[PDB]
RNA sequence: UUAAUAGGGACGGUCGGGGGCAUCAGUAUUCAAUUGUCAGAGGUGAAAUUCUUGGAUUUAUUGAAGACUAACUACUGCGAAAGCAUUUGCCAAGGACGUUUUCAUUAAUCAAGAACGAAAGUUAGGGGAUCGAAGAUGAUCAGAUACCGUCGUAGUCUUAACCAUAAACUAUGCCGACUAGGGAUCGGGUGGUGUUUUUUUAA
């Protein structure tokens, strides 16, 4: 159990910094539109989920 | 009720019949109060003459403090003064027509007038149907806690000794011997119980009333022209508080003997003492010995009956014995004499808990530990087999609690990784647990309960004193996630994942508030504890369980309490059972919502805004589902307003298999009474209904390490 | 075999109470003041006598069983002053000197979040 | 003033003479806390022997602090109130009374350059105990802060009344007294406090002023008994 | 109250005796 | 024709111990019930009226009444001024900021008159805990403690109207320009930044 929570942990962090970082860097469209990411967003994913759910 | 204007004294309820009831009318239409005011006004409408006067019985005390008097041919006046005896005076006529009340059978009136005025005044639920719909006299032990019969000697006539006890003197104070043994066995039974029971009711069985013309007086077959009875049956309601208390207080020692002391002392006989307390009180007591088959009542009827009544009688409740013999009886010390209402098994359990619960506090985490929050069986006073150290092939050894940590937004976002982040908190508190405390012994173990959520690990902790313990996590981010999990998933998918967080609110929200108000409206209600195993054991035994939540057999089971109309609240195992059985057997799951204040007797009570709100919820779930297929028992409280947490999931067939067999059971105690044969039909499955039967048999015995 | 008590001291500015009681309070164990203890009524609010109402209540306290007490000083409170005077701390002095062991110390002076008019009116008191 | 010129007083004709000691009749009487605590035994006290001793028993309070309740000086500044509730053999079982903080660490704790806000809530546990929580934090500076004090605006005070209202109602209603009082003791409540307002303002020194019990319902002895975790007597032979 | 009410009138004409039977008697 | 770093109004998020009507808390004062004990309690520079063995003062469990918002309270905030410090809701009102929205001179000064106007005072009801002009009474010994003590009317609070006076001060008419630097604070706005924060409920 030590060495699989260890791993699936470790997996995690990095996916989860990965998802950050690309919502946070300044994302602009190929006809120079901005996305706009609200502080503490973490994932894409999320954001598209709110504009289905709004 | 089984109110009539037959005689009383004789032993039967009744004398109370529409002339008692109408000639009262009057008295309280000409007046009735202190003050000679009128109590009812003769534009009074149905419904108001009657409400009244079932408030006049219920407050207005008529046979020991206080009495009425009216004018048939002038206002009535209530006077204080009482003449120990129920009394509705007639000064016009002279007579008290109240003669055939007995004392007993007056306060049991007295009872019903009461709670039915609660009723009454009750504005949340319709009582129409219990106040006056529903027959509580068909069987006695449903009406009565106790029944005791109570075999007389001689019986073509009573014993000389017998007989020469009713004496010259008596005759002309009760006419009839049936009434003066009647009244001989209220006063002894009263006096020897005393406040363990509230009321006490003695039946002359098979006692005819009409004769052929060609017969000067009515025969009995025992009787033989000499006593118009078969046998005598002492029933009680027996008061839960102090029903199995050890000892009856006696008056207290003087320099010279007193009245009552005297009494106490001869009633008794070499049964009294005179023994001292911690407290330093010196006071005239008698001693008993509890005993995990019968309650002390049974001892104190046959000792106290015997001596002064007759040597040669004959006192017998076996069907009180066999029910708590059939409640398993623990691997602890001192077990056959202990009492059925000890909770002491329990409370060993608590105990270690609560060393256990020392330890995870000052243990250093990474987050500090909000709560721990013990949500087992045993915890509210509700597994089948009383917890016993080290007996860990009891399937309930394991007690489920729930730890949850203080707020965090570090947590995963993503539920199979939530749960990880889960295990690895029981996994650091086995680490310290297993260094600093060696003496407690720990493993981990997987829960598949919540569907398809198989990452669950929960730490089994394995106490010193003899008791398990299994713990598991509770997050705040858990349940957003799952109402996350619902609003993702496509249409067809979506009942099915709201299935999984019904189940997951029913372990972990839910079931925490289920416990804390379990445990302390079971303190009330003493003899819940013993009756909700007894039902269990009655579904494990027609393997029903299985199918069944415990949870749902509990708020089953505690129905006949929280709303024991038309009957009184149970004070005995075999009461208290029956009652479950009965209402099983009326209850239409299809059309009659199941809905429970669990509150103590007379706020957290349902008011009329919430209580419409649930049948409004069951029309439009039996709306969606009027046969019923997919929800069968409809269940719900403050708890649970839904109504569909505790009884999802059930086939149906299990459903009408639960109310089928109580039926056959209500209609079996109808065609025969109850007794050793039928209580053992009840408790023993059939197992032919079944299309194919598979025997098993363990390689050992596992009763030894069930704690049976 | 430790049995305690509470020592509650009153130290007014003229007069100190010195009242030794059970732990929930109704119960008066002993209960002298400086005027007790002193032949004029201007001394009652002096050390002096706080000292020899102190050592009573402790021999007083020794008689009954009472080994240890908590020690409640508080002043007269209200708009008035919010420390308790010389007479009070002499007292908690001597309770120390009659050798009872003294278990905690607080301060349970009446403070107001709002009080009514002083005596004194507007120019003051105090001269 | 015993003094002799001091002027005789209308009292002193009628004098009641000492001709009984009142500790000869006194009988002395244990007391008992309740199980969330780990020190049960928190002194004793005497009464009149009966001639009965429990009717004062009951409704007796017993003011003390944590330390001593649960032997730990983290406490010091926290006391409890238990009444006696049921008496038997010389133990006086009790019940939590109430809850409150010594006036020097109250005092101590009111500072100057920050904003004081309490809040105070009116709320019934599941038991049916009624009860008002009392709660009070302070405003705090920020490790780089450069401004001397740390006030918060009207609407911020509100804000953070709000939050707090709602947490204390929460903890209170879905619970028990005696697992309300469990969390007393570790001062969870306060954590909860702190991260609740977290995002809204840093807060410091964050803690439940004080526990009143307006109101009870009828006595459970079987209750009571619980929580405490019957008795045959001696012959006289 | 007036449930209550219509629930009286019915469990009343339900227990009603049948007149015939009256004058039977 | 401009759309005055004239002005009006709008609209957006804020901001305030601004105002009124309800509502909640809070100790404290006085009084009352119960509870344990006993000789003084009170007050002064020192004392005496006064209360007290029908139990004073003090101890605790409460309850009732009327005022009023300590500590947090700062060369800080709002209001034309006088003034305004508990929580929550309702009613409307207002400064500043933002505006690539709107009128187009609608402005400055000023008589009579009107509104507001601390505390005290007045008419007629209510309330009356505390404080308290007046009046009563104790003591009238000693100069740093030399005017104190007890009872206490009107008043102190409020309702509907009068009275319109303050060291109601920048001891200092109003409107509008220009004529030095510096950094503390309050409200708003703009940019940057990394700590505190935090995650598909919202905010």
């Amino acid at each position: 159990l030590k060495e699989d929570i260890h791993t699936h942990m470790a997996i995690f962090e990095q996916r989860e910094a990965q998802a950050q970082e690309d919502v946070q860097s300044s994302i602009v469209d190929e006809d120079g539109f901005t996305l706009v990411v609200g502080k503490n967003t973490k994932s894409l994913n999320s954001i598209r989920k709110k504009i289905l759910n709004k | 009720r089984g109110f009539s204007s037959n005689m009383s004294h004789s032993g039967s309820l009744g004398g109370f019949g529409t002339f008692e009831f109408t000639i009262l009318m009057a008295a309280l239409l000409n007046g009735g109060g202190i003050n000679s005011n009128k109590i009812l006004l003769h534009g009074f409408s149905s419904y108001q003459l009657f409400k009244g006067v079932i408030k006049y019985l219920a407050t207005m005390d008529l046979c020991h403090d206080g009495h009425l008097q009216f004018h048939s041919n002038p206002a009535s006046k209530y006077i204080d003064e009482g003449f120990q005896t129920p009394t509705l005076f007639d000064k016009s006529t002279k007579v008290n027509i109240l003669t055939k009340m007995t004392v007993s059978s007056y306060q049991i009136l007295k009872e019903y007038a009461g709670e039915t005025l609660r009723m009454l005044n009750n504005v949340v639920q319709d009582q129409f149907s219990n106040i006056f719909l529903t027959n509580i006299s068909r069987f006695d032990n449903l009406k009565y806690d106790l029944c005791y019969d109570v075999q007389l000697p001689l019986g073509n006539n009573l014993e000389t000794s017998l007989a020469a006890t009713f004496g010259s003197m008596e005759r002309v104070k009760f006419i009839t011997l049936e009434n003066f043994l009647a009244h001989k066995i209220t006063n002894v039974a009263r006096y020897a119980l005393g406040d363990r029971i509230k009321y006490i009711q003695i039946e002359m069985v098979g006692q005819k009333s009409d004769f052929p013309i060609t017969k000067r007086k009515v025969y009995s077959n025992t009787g033989g022209n000499h006593f118009n009875f078969d046998f005598v049956r002492v029933k009680l309601i027996v008061n839960p508080s102090e029903c199995d208390k050890l000892v009856t207080k006696g008056p207290a020692h003087s320099e010279t003997m007193s009245t009552e002391a005297a009494v106490f002392k001869n009633f008794w006989g070499i049964k009294s003492s005179l023994r001292r307390f911690k407290d330093g009180s010196i006071t005239h007591c008698c001693v008993w010995s509890t005993s995990s088959s019968e309650p002390i009542i049974s001892s104190i009827v046959n000792f106290a009956l015997q001596k002064h009544v007759s040597k040669k009688a004959q006192i017998s409740n076996e069907t009180i014995k066999k029910f708590h013999n059939f409640l398993p009886l623990p691997n602890l010390p001192s077990s056959a004499k202990t009492s059925v209402l000890n909770l002491s098994s329990f409370f060993n359990l608590k105990k270690s808990f609560d060393d256990l619960y020392k330890i995870i506090f000052q243990m250093k985490l990474p987050l500090s530990v909000k709560s721990i929050l013990p949500v087992g069986s045993a915890f509210r006073y509700t597994s089948l087999c009383q917890p016993v150290p080290f007996a860990y092939s009891d399937p309930d050894f394991f007690q489920d609690v729930i730890l949850e940590f203080e707020t965090s937004p570090k947590w995963p976002d993503e539920i199979t990784s939530l749960e990880k982040a889960k295990t690895a908190f029981l996994l650091k508190i086995q680490e310290e647990l297993s260094a600093n405390s060696s003496t407690y012994r720990s493993f981990f173990s997987r829960d598949e309960s919540i569907p398809y959520n198989l990452e669950i690990v929960t730490l089994n902790i394995l106490t010193p004193e003899g008791y398990g313990f299994k713990f598991r996590v509770l997050t705040e981010r858990d349940e957003i996630l799952y109402l996350r999990a619902i609003a993702n998933a496509r249409n067809e998918l979506k009942p099915e994942l709201e299935a999984t967080f019904l189940k997951f609110t029913a372990k972990y929200l839910a079931s925490v508030r289920h416990t804390r108000t379990l445990e302390n409206i079971s303190h009330s209600y003493q003899f819940y504890s013993p009756v909700v195993r007894l039902f269990k054991r009655w579904l494990d035994t027609h393997l029903l369980l299985g199918h069944i939540t415990d949870e749902l057999a509990e708020l089953i089971a505690i129905k006949p309490f929280v709303d024991p109309a038309p009957y009184f609240i149970p004070g005995s195992l075999e009461n208290g059972f029956l009652k479950v059985l009965k209402f099983i057997s009326q209850w239409n799951w299809k059309d009659d919502p199941l809905i429970l204040d669990l509150v103590k007797p007379e706020s957290e009570r349902l008011t009329l805004a919430q209580y419409k709100g649930i049948q409004m919820n069951f029309t439009n779930l039996r709306n969606s589902d009027p046969n019923g297929t997919h929800l069968q028992f409809f269940v719900a409280s403050k708890n649970d307003p839904s109504g569909i947490l505790y009884s999802s999931g059930i086939p149906l067939p299990i459903a009408t298999r639960l109310t089928a067999l109580a039926k056959v059971a209500v209609n079996l105690l109808q065609t025969h009474g109850l007794n050793q044969q039928t209580i053992n039909l009840l408790f023993t499955p059939g197992l032919k209904d079944y299309d194919f039967v598979v025997d098993l048999r363990t390689p050992i015995g596992l009763k030894s390490s069930c704690g049976i | 075999s430790q049995v305690f008590g509470v020592a509650r001291i009153y130290a007014s500015f003229n007069d100190t109470f010195v009242h030794v009681t059970d732990l929930s309070g109704k119960e008066t164990i002993a209960r002298v003041t400086g005027g007790m203890k002193v032949k004029a009524d201007r001394d009652e609010s002096s050390p002096y006598a706080a000292m020899l109402a102190a050592q009573d209540v402790a021999a007083k306290c020794k008689e009954v069983g009472i080994t240890a007490v908590h020690v409640k000083i508080r002043a007269t409170g209200g708009t008035r002053t919010k420390t308790p005077g010389p007479g009070g701390q002499a007292a908690l002095r001597a309770l120390a000197r009659s050798g009872l062991r003294i278990g905690r110390i607080e301060d349970v002076t009446p403070v107001p979040s709002d009080s009514t008019r002083k005596k004194g009116g507007r120019r003051g008191r105090r001269l | 003033a015993v003094g002799k010129n001091k002027r005789l007083s209308k009292g002193k004709k009628g004098q009641k003479k000492r001709v009984v000691d009142p500790f000869t009749r006194k009988e002395w009487f244990d007391i008992k806390a309740p199980s969330t605590f780990e020190n049960r035994n928190v002194g004793k006290t005497l009464v009149n022997k009966s001639t009965s001793a429990s009717d004062a028993l009951k409704g007796r309070v017993v003011e003390v602090c944590l330390a001593d309740l649960q032997g730990s000086e983290d406490h010091s500044f926290r006391k409890i109130k238990l009444r006696v509730d049921e008496v038997q053999g010389k133990n006086l079982l009790t019940n939590f009374h109430g809850m409150d903080f010594t006036t020097d660490k109250l005092r101590s704790m009111v500072r100057k350059w920050q904003t004081l806000i309490e809040a105070n809530v009116t709320v019934k546990t599941s038991d049916d105990y009624v009860l008002r929580i009392f709660a009070i934090a302070f405003t705090r500076k920020q490790a780089n802060q450069v401004k001397r004090h740390s006030y918060a605006q009207s609407s911020h005070i509100r804000a953070i009344r709000k939050v707090i209202s709602e947490i204390l109602t929460k903890e209170v209603q879905g619970s028990t007294l005696a697992q309300l009082t469990s969390k007393l003791i570790p001062e969870v409540i306060n954590k909860e406090i702190e991260n609740a307002t977290k995002d809204i303002f840093p807060l410091q020194n964050i803690h439940v002023r004080k526990v009143k019990l307006l109101k009870q319902p009828k006595f459970d002895v079987g209750a009571l008994m619980a929580l405490h975790g019957e008795e045959k007597g001696k012959k006289v032979t | 109250s007036n449930i209550f009410k219509l629930q009286i009138d019915e469990l009343l004409e339900q227990v009603k005796l049948k007149q015939k039977h009256v004058l039977k008697v």
